[PDB]
RNA sequence: AUAUAUUUUAGUAAUAGAUAAAAAUAUGUACAGUAAAAUUGUAAGGAAAACAAUAAUAACUUUCUC
RNA sequence: GAAAGAAUUAAAUUAAUAUAAUGGUAUAACUGUGCGAUAAUUGUAACACAAACGAGUGAAACAAGUACGUAAGUAUGGCA
């Protein structure tokens, strides 16, 4: 019933000869919303990424500072606020 | 064995034996684990930790200047009462427990330069109750944290036994992994960053929240693990995902003072606090 | 045997395991073990140095502190009073944030709200 | 019968024999003992023959 | 640069191998280590990577530190305080460091490791602290050697015993061992080694060897024995091996007698005591000390009571133990000591 | 009717020997369950936590300030001894063997290896 | 860049610490350590799963420093 | 003035002890760990406790051999 991996024999590790978990990592630059780089140690093997949503441009962390595409892309002709004033009588509700 | 009757005797000398130095048995083992000789060796100090830094620069000094109360005196916890001795009954008698706990409680000391409230250490504890039925589920969830961490996670085991929640006692369910130092602040920084901000409806950390003494927690959902960068690059080798709680150690005296340290590294607080 | 599931978790369990993945032990010359001991010890003295730095600063900074609040209590008591309040719910504020390792773009905002 | 009795045999061969109790389905049991006919510590082996409760032999060498 | 100076500072902070020296000391890691003898070893072996610069930079600092150290240590004018500035100075010093690790302290030369050398010492006293100094202790402790002849130990001076002339081997007597009296027929040599600072000309030293098992059957129990006893005894940081070439025969309040253990009278412990005597002011030269010959029984021997007459300190201990064995015998034939006695098996 | 009519013996445990009482090699100065007085000088503990005494000599109830709150039972070599005996002196010893002056029988132990 | 031969790797599996109150070898010996409850919190978690935290530093030794 | 160490004090035996109940146990007898798997060995056992006898219990010591321990030593099954 309980799904395991059964264990087989442990390999004796001798006082003194246990060595500290290294794990391999690479030096990879996170570049945040805006142009601020930071460099970070990580697992995974990627140099470069850059982020879309960070701290950098969430409203909480700065106060003072594909369907919806696809809906654009097919509604294009129309252009579609001056739009949202015209539809939107507030009497009805 | 011709007694189980435990008993050290007394020495002659003041010089402080270390026994172990006196054996030949364990060669490796008498170098310290910072000592380069040791096979226990790690590079310790190998960049520098920017959210230290940042600490250190601007923080500290800034937490010193909030902390400072003018001829503040030292804060005696609940502690154990002695007895007034109205009675001969008293005479080895066990202090009476403490006025509201079971538990003694510490001594709050003014803030100085000395005991300025710092991060101590993080632990993040991963208890997958789907482990129950698939020991599987386990190991993936202490990979997760492996991956997340860039540290070694230590396996949870069930130390309860209950019917109404179908759990055994002495099964492999999770993982913790305990960071301090440097890894710890990348971990912070990162939370920071790049996952708190993708939670969606994420107001902060709760007001509420907390130990009484200089300790801070919340926690993620399996949603939010999926910012992770390690996690996030392949979305294809992580198919299940994992909660996970966050118990942050602060060095903070009280609690409000710890949510100001952590306030200092842009962690955000809602509740309304006690 | 064994389930590509499973298959899967003894993988996920590998890249955490330390079987046939750790190189051999740093071995060094004795000469080249003096040289990593200047170089460590030195380095914690200089560490050590740091810290009393950073902390005879924070010393003086609360001294000075309470030199003026000493002051201030003996001018104008009203101003001493404002000034020892409880800073309980004090929050830093969420622009001064942690030092990158790279400026951004738009390296200082002139205008907000 | 849970714990049966059984003769273990001096490997050295005096004639010299010990005897000890073991659960019914126990591993083979040898034992290094005394035997006073050649004055030293010897191997005991069971003289007679028994079932055992089959263990699987743990494999050590990772197997497919 | 104080290090590479040796206008006023000793030789031994150098160190004597040139090229060791050398590799400690280049611009790039182009040559290979002289503690890897053999060719293809060396081919083997890479140190790691960067090690160099770094290095060059902490010896800097370190050396600046040295010599800032130094600005003061020449205006202290105590002396404890001026060798413990000394040591401050040059115990992080690379080569001293290399010179103390890597060749022997027992039998130590001159040029590399001086013990007359402030920081040399300390090295050597905190090696001891270390292991040596702790066996010692436990030694005493549990085969009760401390509170049955004197009380306390507060080890200060490291000492060893050795058995040259009897058998003809070199082995260093670790304590509490057993051995044979064929190979401690003949007398020991001493080796106290001083950690502390201490005044080589006038402090005189006193050596006691005592056998605290010896059977007193009128008391039903045992007696002291004084096996050995040497006094005024003069040391010197490297100059310590006490042997027949140094001390006279004036020196000798005792001289040696064997351990020669009846049979089953058991084990019988030999604890030698080291005592500093004590050191007069206004009087130049090293004072020496009477003992009443007459006064002072072998047979019988209170330590504790000789130590308060001529008020020493126990520095150093060290101790071995005997028992009967075939050549006991021939020992007290020998020596021409009586037949020798032979106890009861059981203890009634 | 059910009747709870079913006890065991009463197990003979107070103390066998008393203070100041002469005592011999192998006799028991106590009988316990579990360590109410602990084992003092020249003085053994048994399986059943029983204090026997290894020498002739004079049982002893005492305290010692090394071991606070526990009792002990020792036996003094003689009653001249106060037997929470001073630290830093030296043990009081028993020889316990005599020489062989009939010299048939030292010739014998001679050979005996 | 590609072909053959000869090898080498991949059997991917947990402890990395003298581990220390999940479960497992219940007798020896050597070395070392301290439990529990209750309380305050924390993703699903709820009275009841896991993890964190919760008595006092006078004196002493070493290190850095005014 | 700070960091690290050694630790000490207070509390605790309410947990835990293969198993009842009682006594004992942190100096741990409880727990972890290395080695081991030997002492859950062989002949004599005085002397005690208990005790009508039959039995029962603790056990120094002597001799043979073994295991662990740097050593001191400890182990003749299990805290009782
Ligand atoms: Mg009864
Ligand atoms: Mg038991
Ligand atoms: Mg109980
Ligand atoms: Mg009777
Ligand atoms: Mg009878
Ligand atoms: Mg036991």
């Amino acid at each position: 019933t309980r799904i395991t991996l059964p264990r087989r024999p442990a390999k004796k590790i001798q006082l003194g000869k246990s060595r500290p978990a290294i794990y391999h990592q690479f030096n990879v630059k996170m570049e945040l919303s805006d142009g601020s780089v930071v460099i970070r140690r990580s697992q995974y093997p990627k140099g470069e990424i850059r982020l879309i949503q960070d701290q950098r441009n969430n409203p909480l962390w700065n106060p003072s500072r594909g369907s919806l595409d696809r809906f654009n892309k097919r509604y294009s002709s129309l252009f579609s606020t001056v739009e949202l004033s015209e539809e939107n009588k507030k009497k009805t509700q | 064995p011709k007694s189980a009757c435990s008993l050290v005797k007394p020495v002659h000398h003041l010089v402080k034996i270390d026994k172990s130095k006196l054996s030949p048995r364990f060669p490796e083992l008498k170098y310290d684990k910072s000592d380069i000789r040791s096979p226990g060796f790690k590079p310790k100090d190998t960049h520098a930790d920017r959210l230290n830094d940042h600490y250190l620069n601007t923080l500290q000094s800034d937490l010193l200047l909030i902390n400072y109360s003018h001829n503040a005196a030292v804060v005696k916890g609940l502690k154990q009462r002695a007895w007034s001795g109205d009675s001969p009954y008293h005479l080895n008698r066990p202090p009476k427990n403490p006025r509201g706990s079971k538990a003694q409680l510490p001594d709050i000391h003014p803030i100085k330069w000395s005991n300025i409230p710092g991060l101590e250490s993080v632990v993040i504890n991963c208890f997958v109750r789907e482990a129950r039925e698939n020991q599987l589920l386990a190991i993936t969830a202490a990979l997760q944290l492996q991956q997340i961490t860039g540290c070694k996670p230590h396996p949870i085991f069930s130390k309860n036994d209950v019917p109404t929640w179908k759990l055994r006692k002495g099964h492999q369910m999770g993982a913790k992994v305990e960071l301090k130092g440097k890894e710890m602040s990348q971990f912070l920084s990162t939370l920071t960053e790049i996952v708190l901000p993708r939670i969606r409806e994420y107001k902060g950390i709760s007001n509420q929240s907390g130990n009484r003494f200089g300790g801070i927690s919340f926690g993620l959902t399996a949603e939010d693990i999926k910012f992770f960068p390690e996690i996030d690059a392949n979305q294809d080798s992580w198919p299940k995902t994992f909660g996970m709680h966050i118990n942050i150690n602060t060095s903070a005296q009280l609690d409000y003072q710890a949510r100001t340290l952590l306030s200092g590294f842009q962690f955000p607080f809602f509740g309304e606090e006690k | 045997s064994l389930s590509p599931l499973a298959q899967r978790v003894v993988t996920q369990l590998s890249v955490m395991s330390a079987s046939r993945k750790q190189p051999k032990l740093l071995k060094l010359a004795r000469e080249d073990l003096i040289k990593h001991q200047t170089i460590e010890k030195c380095w914690s003295i200089y560490q050590q140095q740091q810290r009393e730095r950073r902390n005879l600063q924070l010393e003086l900074q609360y001294k000075s502190i309470e030199r003026s609040m000493n002051l201030l209590q003996e001018l104008s008591p009203r101003l001493f009073e404002a000034a020892n309040a409880s800073e309980k719910g004090k929050r830093f504020p969420m622009e001064m944030k942690v030092p990158t390792d790279f400026p951004p773009n738009t390296l200082w905002h002139y205008n907000f709200r | 019968s849970k714990n049966s009795v059984i003769k273990l045999l001096s490997t050295a061969a005096s004639g010299y024999s010990r005897y000890i109790s073991i659960k019914k389905g126990a591993p083979l049991v040898t034992q290094v003992r005394y035997d006073p006919v050649v004055k030293r510590h010897v191997l005991f082996k069971e003289a007679k023959k028994r079932k055992v409760a089959e263990r699987k032999p743990l494999d050590f060498l990772r197997t497919a | 640069h104080i290090w590479s100076d040796f206008t006023t500072r000793p030789s031994s902070l150098s160190i004597q191998s040139s090229k060791v020296k050398n590799y400690l000391f280049q611009k790039k890691a182009s040559l290979d280590p002289p503690s890897i003898s053999r060719r293809s070893n060396r081919i083997k072996y890479s140190p790691p990577e960067h090690i160099d610069e770094i290095f060059r930079m902490s010896y800097d600092f370190l050396e600046q530190r040295s010599s800032k150290f130094y600005e003061l240590a020449n205006k202290t004018k105590n002396p404890l305080k001026k060798d413990a500035l000394l040591i401050k100075a040059e115990i992080n010093n690379p080569e001293v460091q290399y010179n103390f690790q890597f060749n022997n302290k027992l039998n130590n030369v001159k040029d590399i490791i001086d013990y007359d050398v402030p920081v040399y010492r300390h090295l050597g006293k905190q090696h001891w602290e270390s292991y040596g100094q702790m066996l010692l202790m436990q030694r005493l402790e549990t085969l009760a050697a401390i509170p049955d002849t004197l009380p306390t130990l507060v080890p200060r001076a490291e000492v060893n015993i050795k058995f040259p002339f009897s058998t003809g081997v070199n082995k260093w007597i670790e304590p509490g061992e057993f051995l044979s009296s064929n190979v401690t027929s003949m007398r020991p040599i001493f080796k106290i080694q001083e950690y502390e600072l201490v005044n080589v000309e006038k402090q005189l030293y006193t050596v006691l060897i005592v056998n605290p098992d010896v059977p007193d059957l009128s008391n039903d129990s045992f007696k002291t024995a004084l096996c050995y006893g040497l006094v005024n005894i003069n040391l010197t940081y490297n100059d310590n091996l006490i042997d027949p070439r140094k001390f006279h025969s004036s020196n000798i309040i005792a001289d040696y007698l064997p351990p020669v253990p009846e049979k089953n009278a058991g084990k019988q412990r030999f604890v030698v005591w080291v005592f500093r005597q004590p050191l007069i002011e206004d009087k130049q030269g090293p004072n020496m000390l009477e003992i009443d010959r007459k006064e002072l029984s072998r047979d019988d021997f209170d330590i504790r009571q000789f130590t308060k007459k001529y008020n020493l300190t126990a520095i150093g201990a060290h101790i071995w133990r005997s028992e009967w064995d075939a050549k006991v015998a021939a020992v007290r034939e020998k020596y021409g000591l009586p037949p020798g006695r032979v106890f009861s098996r059981v203890r009634r | 009717s059910r009747t709870s009519m079913k006890d065991s013996a009463g197990r003979r445990l107070g103390p066998k020997k008393y203070e100041g009482q002469d005592v011999s090699t192998g006799e028991i100065i106590m009988r316990q369950r579990g360590t109410k007085f602990y084992p003092g000088e020249n003085v053994g503990i048994g399986k059943d936590h029983s204090i026997f005494a290894l020498e002739p000599g004079v049982v002893r109830y005492y305290l010692d300030p090394f071991h606070p709150k526990r009792k002990f039972i020792g036996v003094a070599l003689r009653r001249d001894l106060k037997l929470p005996s001073p630290h830093f002196e030296p043990t009081v010893r028993r020889f316990g063997r005599f020489e062989l002056t009939n010299k048939r029988a030292a010739y014998k132990e001679e050979n005996s290896i």
